[PDB]
Parts: C-alpha cells; structure tokens; sequence
RNA sequence: GCUUGUGCUGUCUUCGUCCA
C-alpha cells in the first residue's frame, strides 16, 4: 500500500479522447507452505521433507489487483511470489503440532525454530546494528579542516522505517582563523552549502531578531549571540523571502535554464519535502521546521562553546538492531518496486497491441521468489546483479555442532 | 531386484530401474535402501 | 589378475584369526585385506 | 563503407577503452569493465600485484 | 540536423511515429515545426531529424518510449550532411546468369554451381 | 508488405500502389490506372534508408533527394532496381528526365 | 514498534501546548517534549506529566516497551516508540514518599505464590507481573 | 573410470547400508552420455558411449554405510543421499578442554 | 506404472485407509489451515464445525 | 583361453584453528 496505484495515460488523437488506465493493489493473502511435484499434484509441506529433498520452505503470496478504465472526452488474486517461512512462527506448520505429532513428523521437541530452510539448508538471519534515526548528533571535525563542528541528523519516516535524507549544519572557520565563524547548512539536492540566515528567511521568517528568538532561548548569553553575529552580517545581503527562495533554486542541481518562477516553485518543493521529512510533509506547516532548525543550531552552539561534550558515538542507547522483520521488509520493498516496474513496462508494450490483457501475465512471481531465495541463500542482502558493493554475511548457515552453539548463533548480532 | 523401504509407512517393495521413486501404498516421495546381506562383524572393543 | 580380488575372505591363522575381510591388492602372495571393523588394511600371505 | 565522423569517434573510443581495460581495469576516474555476471574483468595488471599476484 | 540515440531496432518505428505525429498535428494551433527525419541501416542506433530549433526536437521526441532518458542529442556538422545521405553498395547490379557460385547449405553444401 | 516507388522515391504498401496508385507518379506512370506489371516494375520492396518528410518546400533533405515537389510520407534513400528502357523513353516523350535513385548513377 | 498516535493523544490530553503557541521569551522554564525525535510541544509541569505517563505504562495503558525519558538538566522530555531498541526488565522499588512502602520492592510473596500456582485468586505469568506494575 | 573399486555398488548404482567403505571407493555410480566416436567401424559390445561421473569416498576417511536415501528433486530427476558412520576413539594429539 | 496410475492407486488406498498416524497429522494440519482461513474470513459457522471435527479426531495418547 | 581399467574445475563469501 506504499505505492498502491500504477497509472498510464494516453491522450489518443487518431476526436480527442483522454484515456487513463490505472490498477489498484488490494489485500494480501497468505497460505501455509505447499509443495508442487513434477506430475502436477500438490500437498502440504513440512520442514523435514524440505531438509531431506533439498526444497525451500516457503509459502505463496496473493495480491488483489483491480483494473479500471478511465476515459474523458475533452480483477482477482494474482500470485506475486513465494516468501520463505521461519520455523516455529505463526505461519509455520509446526506451530500447532503438539508433542506427539511433532515426534511423528520427525521433528525434535528441543528444536526452537527461528531459522529458514532454503534448498534444504538451514539459514539464520544475523541482527544488524545501526545508528538511530531522527536524533541530532554533534561531532567535532579534526584539525586539518576548516570545519570545527558539525551537527548531522538522518531522517526516517515512521511508516516503514526507511532512511530518506541526511541534513548537516557545518560550522566553518577555525578558532582565531578564517575571519568570521559562519554557519553554513547543507541541503539535499543543492550543490553548495547555504548560510543559516538565508534558509531561515526562505522558510518564511525574515526579521533577524526572530531568527535569534528561534535559535537562542536566553537573551543574557552574549557569547552565542556574538557567534551568530557573523552569520547575520553575511546574510544581511538577502532581506526578502522570495529572493531567498530564488537563491535556493539556482543551486538546486536541476536542469540549467529554468525560469525564475519555476526555480522558486522548485525551491518550495525541495524545502517542503526532503527537508526534515520526519517532522511533516504538508504545506504551511514550516513553523515546526523553523523551531527544529533553531534547536539544531542551539545544540551546535552549545557543543561549540565547550558547554557540553560531543555526543558519544558508541553509546548503546543510540543504536538500533534490525531483526528478520526490517531486513525482509527492505528486501521486499526493493523486489516489489522491481516487479511494479516490470508490470509498467509490460503494460506500456501491451497497449501498443491494444488488447484486454489478463493481468495474470504482467506479474512475474519469479522476481520476488528468486530475489528472496538468492539473498537468504548467499547472504548478500541486495539485488543479485548489485552483489558487488552490497552487505554480505547477513544470512549464515546455522551452527549445529552442539545445542549451546545453536542457541548462541540464534542470539547473535 | 533391489529392496526398498518407505520413509513414512515402512513398507517393503522392489524397483526395476523404470518405476517412479514413490511408495506403492501411501505414495511417499522418500524411500530408503534395505540393509545388505553380506556378513557384518565387529571386534567388540 | 587373481581370482580372489574384491572377494570376501576370512583369516585362519596369525594374530587376526577369524576376522572377515575383503581382498584389495594381490601381487605376490602378500594379499592386502581390509578389515571390516578396524578401519585399516593389513598385509597377509595367501596361506592364511 | 561509410564514415560519419561522430560514429568513427564513438567506435574508436570503444576500441581504445577495450584495449585499455584489457591491460589495466583499475583506471581511476572511469567505470570498470564488467562481466555479464557483474564482476569486474580481471586484467593483466591485476594478475601481477598484491599478495596473490604473480610476484608475491 | 540533430541526431538522437535510440534503442536498437526501433529507428524505423521512431521515424513512423514522428511522421504520424507530424501529419496529425498539421493544421493545428501548435504543429510539429520540423521538416524531415530519417535513419540509416548502417548507422545503427541513430535517428536524424532536420529542423531549426531544439524545442522542435524536444516536442518531436515527446511522447516516445524508444528515446533514452538522457537527451543524447548532438549537432551534425554541415559537411556531414552530404555524407549522411550518400549511397552504399549501390553500384552492384544483381546476379548474372552463367556465373559460377558456391552453395551455402543443403545436401550440396560447398559444391560449385553455375 | 511495403514497396519503394523507383521514380519518385515514396514508400507505400504494395496493395496501396495496386488499389490507389502512387499519388505523385500517377501523372506520368498512370499507376492508379495500371496493372501489377507497372507496380512491380516501378516499385521495389527492397530498399534502405527510411525517410519521413514533413515540409517538402524548406527541407534541404527533400531538395537533396529531389522529392520537394511530392507528397509527404515514407521515402527511401536507395532503391534496388532501375526503371526499364521503355518507361524511360515514355518519360522522355513527356519531356521529364529520369535520374535513377539506385545510387549506381551519379 | 508501536504507533505514536495514542502517545500524542495522551500528551495533548494532559496539558501539552503545541509549538505554534510557544514563545521562547515567555517560556524560559518550560520543558521541550520530543516524540520519536520530533519536537511536538512544550509543558510547564513535567513532573506530573512524567508521573502520569509512567503510571499509565505500568498499568498496561501504554505498551511496556515504550521509552519514557526525562532529562532534568537539559529541560527535555523524550518518548520513543521506535523499533530496534534493546531493553531488559528490572524490579520496581516503591519511590513514593507519601506511601508507607517507600524504599521497598513492589513484588511480594503473594506474587511469587501466584506465579507458582499459575493463576490469580479472583493464567498468571510474566506478563501479569509486567502489567501489575512490579516489573518494567 | 576412476582408480577405485566398483564391486560394492548394486544394480541401481548405489551402495547398500551395512557395507564397509575405504577411501576413494565408489559409493554412487553415475554416468553421462557422450556422442560415440568412429568405433562404429566395429566394436560388438565394447564401444564407449558414456563418461563416468561417479562419487568416490574421501581419501582420508573410512567407515560403514549407515543409510541410503533415494528420492526425486524439485525438477523431477533422481536424487540420492548416502550417510557414512564411524567411531572416533581418543588418541595422542586429540584436543580437550575444561 | 505411470505417475497418474500411482496417484490413482494411492488415492484408492487412502479411501481404503481407516487410519494412519502420518495421514492423521497431515489431515489435522490441513484442518488447522482451513480453520485459520475461516477465522480470518469472519465465518463464525464454519469454524465451529471445524473445531468439532478436530475435537473428534484429536485427544491422542 | 582367459586377462585390470589409470584422474579434476574455477571465483567469491562466511565460519573457524595457532601465533600476534
Ligand atoms: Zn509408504
Ligand atoms: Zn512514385
């Protein structure tokens, strides 16, 4: 449901008829794992059979696709792939079986599950440790560099927990060197850094006093005001919202020659979206973005004035662990986007012939099936062609030399 | 000519290198060869 | 080629009396017989 | 057969690229020559350098 | 004259689509302001359009899927204009009766035949 | 199935030439009022260099191919085969000189 | 992972004021409130708010794996419902000064006897201990 | 063919459980077809049409065949698994730890 | 025998099969899958019948 | 009259062993 609508339009003129073709994705249906033989029959699969015959313990996934034919003058379950099933989970066949049928199924009652069976080989996903998102971290740059402190934040949307953008606020100028200690802010899809006053005005707060009101929270602290003074002096050249947005729009890495109004619209787009996306995405909600910018600049100043130590990178409460869930979610997002692009390409090719496509031919379940199977079998957590420069060892063969080693391998990070 | 045993119902049968590898009675896809007839001796040590 | 290669044999004399084996190498009288339980192969004259 | 100078330049640059990546596939500032599997091509230079190279 | 890279085997398809759009938009408020377009079998992957403005080229390529994502357009040199339309292997004049030729395949593969 | 008219250089389907004739060469070949004989001799299905012309008058390509006085459509740079001598003599009777587009004559 | 919408509803119910109604000159003593790293509002009586949030979490109203952090030194109050946070359980010591049980564990021999039996005296397992406020 | 023995195989090309196996001995017999040479010049029963692709036992190992599994793969061809069992008695050079 | 003939013989003996532990476990698993399908479809009538059938088949020793 | 056959992949990845 992240991208639930594929859209194809065709302003046919061959009596102008504007036709829109669009397909919607509905419900997801899952089943218990099944095994399909060469003679064509099917039967319920159990993990011992998959281990003995070098099968993959996986279940089919069905998706409801609804097709509509929009025209202006001026659909059932499709199999999208097979997902490997983790043993002893809610979707495993061994979850229900009691102690006696577990013995009849040749399963050990001491076995705990938590692994997958790909081609008869037991694979365990290793938890990946990453830094937390949506937190401001202030660091000190080393001596052979004009930058003395940096304040970086990585933003991730709550739905899906996926990284979107990274924004930094560098503090140029060394102690007693480089004249003024200007504060430049790095922005996404912008080729060169930007002083904080210009972007602050671009968000829609012009007066310098209110910029200081947003940044600082105690007027008697003359030192932070002194450190902000060079930024005010540098940004004094810009004094209006619209010229500030235009200045944003010139450096926005877009195609050369864009007109001024379109540049301003592009700046408005790149400012509303992709600038601190975790805060908000709608228009006219930039007050919170200005307050958060003031908070980041305040943290940068507090660290720069030796009032606080730089953030501990190795602190464990600032780290996160990715279990089977998030890793499989990222992998499935990539594979589903690939499948959607394939469906789009096939639809574009088919509209040339102008036929009432079954829609059970556009979908290639082999994409998701092979991608998941390859990633779990080899441990390379990405597309097969993208194996170079990709994370490796995320999936390993389960250790079975002794029971304690199996437990340790199942609880590793 | 060669004896087998089903992996599910432990039924014995034979194959002639032309039948599908399946159990006759319960249709399991997993079968095992029977133990040889040669003499088996151990040194009890 | 001797007619005794790859044939089940029993030892009748010496320190391995009454042990079942299989003849693997037979050049001149010194038959090489693998022992069913000890994972080893031993030389032995054909007389035994 | 027929010589549009742009097409000559394109195909001759392709020939130069092939001859260059046949001997050195670690050229800085340009993409490597890749195999159909996506792995980079093993050039003659890479056979002679490193711990696993010819010399060492 | 501008040349634009396209996908292999779709050059004639792009030529026919350009002609169809030119005919359809003729007599309208915003006709396709081009003059001619063509391609050559030997010069694979190239489609040459004769116009006067780059915006006309962009309008002509608009709505086509065989054109690659990047605007891979270049200005053809004026001297190359005659070379782009020069003929090739045209002097030849069909097969001549009485000549001796060899057979490519079949039961008489390689036998000389008159 | 498409054929390239030898005289004017236009490319149209062979059945279009049989049913409707060549829209430009009809004044001197009478292709619309002729049998498959004249269609086969004056149009060839083997060609190279598909050309689409939008504006005959101002296109330098049209002047270079001598097609600036003809109907816009599909054109061929090179056409295999030449017009027969009797058709050439008939065109010379009409006062029109025929320059072959086969490339062998230059 | 847990949704943050009930957390925001509880915070807005208990006197949190949004950012648009915030003046840094006027609010020289208010506490900034963060939810999943997003500054969502301010409050002037953080003690009552943190007590109410902690009591709600200990009663099962809020999910037990939600983080409730009060930074007194920096005047911040942070809440995390993110996925991937590593946690461990601990006994809760009755810290209420007004209570007689101050300085003593909340878990008693009655809880141990109920755990050994397996049911409450009008299933009693680990989750029953967690939602009774003796473990968090 | 290989240098090991083939007399321990059965008619179906598989060894039976309970048989002693030494290094290099053949436990799975498999052949692949090969387009015959000019041996159709006359070789009544001794013209080669197959190439050997058998599986020998590891040269450093020996033991008893414990269990032989026969089934079919996902595609539909035959599929075999042979398990060998042996006993390892402690000796000089074996590693122990507290 | 062919694959179809073997499957027909297996189905015939399954019809003749009074009881077999492996087949009872497979049937109970299939019934559990049908039960979760009925529960997810909010069918309050089918699930009672499947529960009654499972209760009749179950209670092993 | 009947004679004994003569050998082996590559490239990555992961987990380990003994020092350091
Ligand atoms: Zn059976
Ligand atoms: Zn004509």
């Amino acid at each position: 449901w992240e991208e639930p609508r594929l859209i194809l339009d065709q302003p046919a003129q061959h009596d102008n008829i504007n036709k829109r073709y669009e397909i919607r994705f509905g419900k997801i249906y899952l089943s218990r794992p099944t095994m399909t033989e060469a003679d064509g029959t099917t039967h319920a699969m159990f993990p011992q059979e998959a281990r003995l015959r070098n099968l993959t313990y996986s279940s089919p996934v069905y998706l409801d696709m609804e097709k509509s034919m929009f025209t202006s003058i001026d659909g059932n379950k499709v199999h999208i792939g097979k997902v490997p099933i983790m043993l002893r989970s809610k979707f495993c066949s061994l979850r229900t079986l009691d102690e006696v049928d577990l013995y009849k199924m040749k399963e050990c009652p001491y076995d705990m599950g938590g692994y997958f069976v790909i081609n008869g080989s037991e694979k365990v996903l290793i938890a990946q440790e990453r830094s937390a998102a949506n937190i401001v971290q202030v660091f000190k740059k080393a001596a052979p560099s004009p930058i003395s402190h940096v304040a970086e934040i990585r933003s991730a949307l709550e739905k899906g927990s996926r990284l979107i953008s990274t924004m930094q606020i560098k503090l140029y100028g060394r102690e007693d060197k480089g004249t003024g200690r200007t504060i430049k802010a790095t922005l996404p899809y912008v080729k060169q850094d930007i002083p904080i006053v210009i972007v602050f005005r671009a968000l829609g707060v012009v007066p310098d006093g209110e910029i200081l009101q947003h940044i600082c929270y105690d007027e008697n602290d003359w030192q932070m005001l002194e450190m902000l003074k060079p930024c005010i002096e540098e940004g004094f050249v810009i004094q209006d919202k619209e010229v500030a947005l235009d200045f944003i729009g010139r450096r926005g890495s877009a195609a050369l020659g864009i007109r001024r109004e379109k540049r301003i619209q592009y700046a408005k787009d790149i400012l509303q979206k992709e600038l601190l996306p975790h805060i908000t995405q709608e228009e006219g909600f930039e007050t919170r973005k200005t307050f958060f910018l003031g908070y980041m600049v305040n943290r940068l100043l507090l660290c720069a004035l030796e009032r606080k130590d730089q953030d501990d990178r190795d602190h464990f409460g600032k780290k996160r662990l990715d279990l089977a869930g998030p890793l499989l979610a990222n992998l499935f997002r990539i594979l589903f986007r690939k499948l959607t692009r394939e469906i789009y390409r096939y639809m574009q090719r088919c509209i040339e012939t102008d036929r009432d496509f079954n829609l059970n031919l556009a979908v290639k379940s082999t994409t998701i099936t092979s991608g998941l199977k390859y990633s779990l079998a080899t441990g390379n957590w990405g597309e097969q062609k993208k194996a170079m420069s990709s994370r490796a060892g995320v999936s390993q063969v389960l250790n079975r030399y002794t029971y304690s080693s199996t437990l340790s391998h199942l609880r590793r990070t | 000519g060669v004896k087998y045993t089903c992996g599910a119902c432990a039924h014995n049968f034979s194959l002639n290198k032309s039948d599908p590898v399946r159990c006759k009675e319960c249709g399991h896809r997993v079968i095992y060869k029977a133990r040889t007839k040669r003499m088996i001796q151990f040194d009890a040590r | 080629r001797d007619p005794t290669l790859n044939k089940t044999v029993k030892i009748r004399q010496g320190g391995y009396k009454g042990k079942i084996g299989i003849v693997k190498e037979a050049n001149g009288d010194r038959f090489r017989v693998e022992l069913h339980n000890p994972n080893k192969t031993i030389p032995i004259p054909c007389s035994f | 057969d027929g010589s549009p100078q742009h097409i000559i330049n394109e195909v001759e640059q392709l020939l130069q690229f092939h001859v260059a990546t046949y001997m050195d596939n670690d050229i800085a500032g340009q993409p490597q020559a890749l195999q159909k599997s996506g792995r980079p091509v093993k050039a003659i230079r890479a056979r002679l350098k490193g711990k696993e190279g010819r010399l060492r | 004259i501008w040349g634009v890279k396209v996908r292999l085997g779709k050059e004639k398809d792009v030529v026919r689509q350009i002609l169809k759009k030119k005919l359809a938009r003729e007599g309208t408020k915003n006709p396709l302001e081009i003059y001619s377009a063509f391609q050559r079998d030997s010069f694979k992957g190239h489609v040459y359009i004769e116009a006067r403005k780059a915006e006309a080229i962009n309008d002509a390529l608009k709505g086509n899927v065989n054109v690659f994502s990047n605007n891979s357009k270049f200005l053809v040199g004026i001297v190359e204009y005659k070379d782009l339309l020069r003929p090739v292997k045209s002097s030849d004049v069909k097969l001549t009766r009485g000549s001796y030729v060899r057979v490519k395949n079949g039961k008489f593969k390689g036998d000389l035949a008159q | 199935r498409e054929r390239a008219c030898m005289l004017c250089g236009i490319v149209l389907p062979g059945r279009v030439f049989m049913q409707n004739g060549c829209p430009n060469c009809d004044s001197v070949l009478n292709l619309r009022d002729s049998d498959q004989a004249t269609v086969n001799e004056c149009t060839s299905s083997s060609f190279e260099g598909l050309v689409a012309v939008g504006d005959n008058e101002h296109s330098w390509v049209a002047k270079w191919l001598r097609v600036d006085r003809f109907q816009p459509g599909l054109y061929a740079v090179r056409v295999d085969g030449r017009l027969p001598s009797d058709i050439v003599a008939a065109l010379e009777q009409y006062g029109v000189y025929y320059r072959p587009r086969d490339g062998s004559v230059i | 992972g847990s949704p943050s919408e009930p957390i925001i509803n509880f915070l807005e119910e208990w006197g949190m004021e949004p950012l648009e109604d915030y003046d840094p000159a006027q609010h020289t003593k208010s506490t900034r409130i963060f939810v999943n790293g997003v500054w969502t509002g301010i409050h002037r009586d953080p003690s009552m708010l943190v007590s109410t949030m902690r009591d709600l979490r200990r009663s099962g109203a809020i999910s037990p794996e939600v983080s409730i952090i009060r930074d007194i030194r920096e005047r911040e109050f942070k809440i995390f419902t993110d996925v991937g946070r590593v946690y461990r359980p601990l006994f809760i010591v009755e810290d209420d000064e007004s209570k007689d049980n101050k300085g003593e564990l909340r878990i008693t021999k009655e809880h141990i006897r109920k755990i050994q039996q397996g049911y409450d005296d009008d299933v009693y397992g680990w989750s029953s201990l967690v939602t009774s406020g003796v473990i968090e | 063919l290989k240098h090991g023995t083939y007399e321990k195989l059965d008619e179906d090309g598989l060894i039976a459980p309970g048989v002693r196996v030494s290094g290099d001995d053949i436990i799975i017999g498999k052949t692949t077809p090969i387009p015959p040479d000019t041996e159709e010049l006359g070789q009544r029963t001794k013209y080669h049409t197959k190439r050997d692709a058998s599986t020998p036992l590891r040269s450093t190992e020996n033991g008893i065949v414990d269990q032989v599994l026969l089934t079919t793969n996902q595609e539909g061809l035959k599929f075999v698994k042979v398990r060998m069992r042996t006993t390892k008695v402690p000796q000089i050079g074996d590693k122990f730890a507290s | 025998l062919s694959n179809d003939e073997v499957n027909s013989i297996v189905k015939m003996k399954q019809s003749l099969s009074s009881n077999t532990g492996f087949n009872t476990v497979l049937k109970k698993a299939q019934l559990q899958e049908e039960l979760e399908e009925a529960r997810d479809a909010h069918d309050h009538e089918r699930v009672a019948r499947i529960e009654a059938e499972l209760k009749s088949i179950g209670a092993e020793s």
